[PDB]
């Protein structure tokens, strides 16, 4: 029932160093929470990096090390490569149970940052036909990968009732599509006005709405 | 070479059951304790529990201990998952691992999905367009199992579409978009249509997406 | 002898 705290994101550069940590909810990390981590690249490809806190999985390059930073476990990457680009779990041991993080989307500049372009579509004549709305929010082409869509609808923040999903890497130009689905009956969707996406992202100053009313 | 070698997975109802196996080689598996997470969207890792080589301390995460077990034969080098009352949010990908110092070496992933669906073909709802890029698409919603293709104008558009992975509902069913951007100008005197077949139902839809 | 486990 413990939570262990990761940061959501980082971003670095090639050749720089970066330091990734991990926090427990019960007190300060220690050596006997025996901390792990693990990258997980794309294609579910997960490699095992340090155990026990300080301990490389054989193989593992030496520019990845475990440590203790105050409270927390740590995992610093030095000359940082844009292989690196990955997501890292760290993994805490309570006795008899480990518990993982929620992971930290490391990001390692492959280019210069793109913010996303944002379309909003709402649910059409003929969904609402079939008696459900679905609003679709689309964040095109951005990079890093790391972005907060919120709903709003008639100024009121939504929780619950909406799924995202995201594409893979582009190959050639290193960005990343979004869509985040808002689904309500068509009932509640008539219960309501305004409908707005609101796109957080290191590439944008202040946030960005698209929002249009029923 | 060592290969953790995954097999077992696929559907399940609610309530149902399923055992899942990893068949290790290139090590010496007498030798490894051994361990199962799981992956799912949103749910991060998870480590479900690991098992001593003499199988006299299996450890848990509590909260999966009722309905999980975890076992092992090591004359046949295999190492076995039990779910059992399964539900909807136990839907991930299943992951064997063995330890070697931290988690050293990984199968490749089982996946288990829970639903109650049946067999459904998709509704397809155009997303139309409303700068100098427009973005269009079509809503694949309500399909049961996967996959379903989308293709635009049979084909011959696909610069800049983008498919999105389906996501699995609360209902058991799911749902997928198709988007595409083309010139603002272009809207109106070129035509775009969503091509989307689901197999399992027999169901081949084209739907014309138009920007009113 | 047993390979290292990823705690004590
Ligand atoms: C770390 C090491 O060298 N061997 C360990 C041993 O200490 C014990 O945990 C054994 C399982 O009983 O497996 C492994």
């Amino acid at each position: 029932q413990a939570v262990v705290t990761q940061e959501s994101a980082l971003t670095t550069s090639p050749g720089e160093t970066v330091t990734l940590t991990c926090r427990s909810s019960t007190g300060a990390v220690i050596t006997s929470n025996y901390a792990n981590w693990v990258q997980e690249k794309p294609d579910h490809l997960f490699t095992g990096l340090i155990g026990r806190t300080y301990n490389r999985v054989p193989g593992v390059p030496a520019r990845f090390s475990g440590s203790l930073i105050g409270d927390k476990a740590a995992l610093t990457i030095t000359g940082a490569q844009t292989e690196d680009e990955a997501i890292y779990f760290c993994a805490l041991w309570y006795s008899n149970h480990f518990v993982f993080g929620g992971g930290t989307k490391l990001t390692v500049l492959k280019r210069t940052v793109a913010a996303p372009s944002v379309f909003i579509f709402p649910p059409s004549d003929e969904q609402l036909k079939s008696g459900t709305a679905s609003v679709v929010c689309l964040l095109n082409n951005f990079y890093p990968r790391e972005a907060k869509v919120q709903w709003k609808v008639d100024n009121a923040l939504q929780s619950g009732n909406s799924q995202e999903s995201v594409t893979e890497q582009d190959s050639k130009d290193s960005t990343y599509s979004l869509s985040s689905t808002l689904t309500l009956s068509k009932a509640d969707y008539e219960k309501h006005k305004v409908y707005a996406c609101e796109v957080t992202h290191q590439g944008l100053s202040s946030p960005v709405t698209k929002s249009f009313n029923r | 070479e060592v290969k953790l070698h995954q097999s077992g997975g696929g559907l399940v109802q609610p309530g149902g059951f399923l055992k899942i196996s990893c068949v290790v080689s290139g090590i010496d598996f007498s030798r490894y304790w051994m361990s199962w997470v799981r992956r799912a969207p949103g749910k991060g890792l998870e480590w479900i529990g690991e098992i001593t080589p003499d199988s006299n301390t299996i450890n848990y995460v509590p909260s999966l201990k009722d309905n999980f077990g975890i076992s092992r034969d090591n004359a046949k080098n295999t190492l076995f998952l039990q779910m059992t009352k399964v539900r909807s949010e136990d839907t991930a990908l299943y992951f064997c691992a063995s330890y070697y110092e931290g988690f050293a070496y990984w199968g490749q992933g089982t996946l288990v999905t829970v639903s109650a669906a049946s067999t459904k073909g998709p509704s397809v709802f155009p997303l139309a367009p409303s700068g100098g890029t427009a973005a269009l698409g079509c809503l694949v919603k309500d399909y049961f199992p996967e996959p379903v293709t989308v293709s635009w104008n049979s084909g011959a558009l696909t610069s800049g579409v983008h498919t999105f992975p389906a996501v699995l509902q609360s209902s058991g069913l799911y749902s997928l978009s198709s988007v595409v951007t083309v010139p603002s100008s272009s809207l109106g005197t070129q035509t775009y249509i969503c091509n989307v077949n689901h197999k399992p139902s027999n169901t081949k839809v084209d739907k014309k997406v138009e920007p009113k | 002898s047993t390979a290292p486990p990823a705690h004590g």
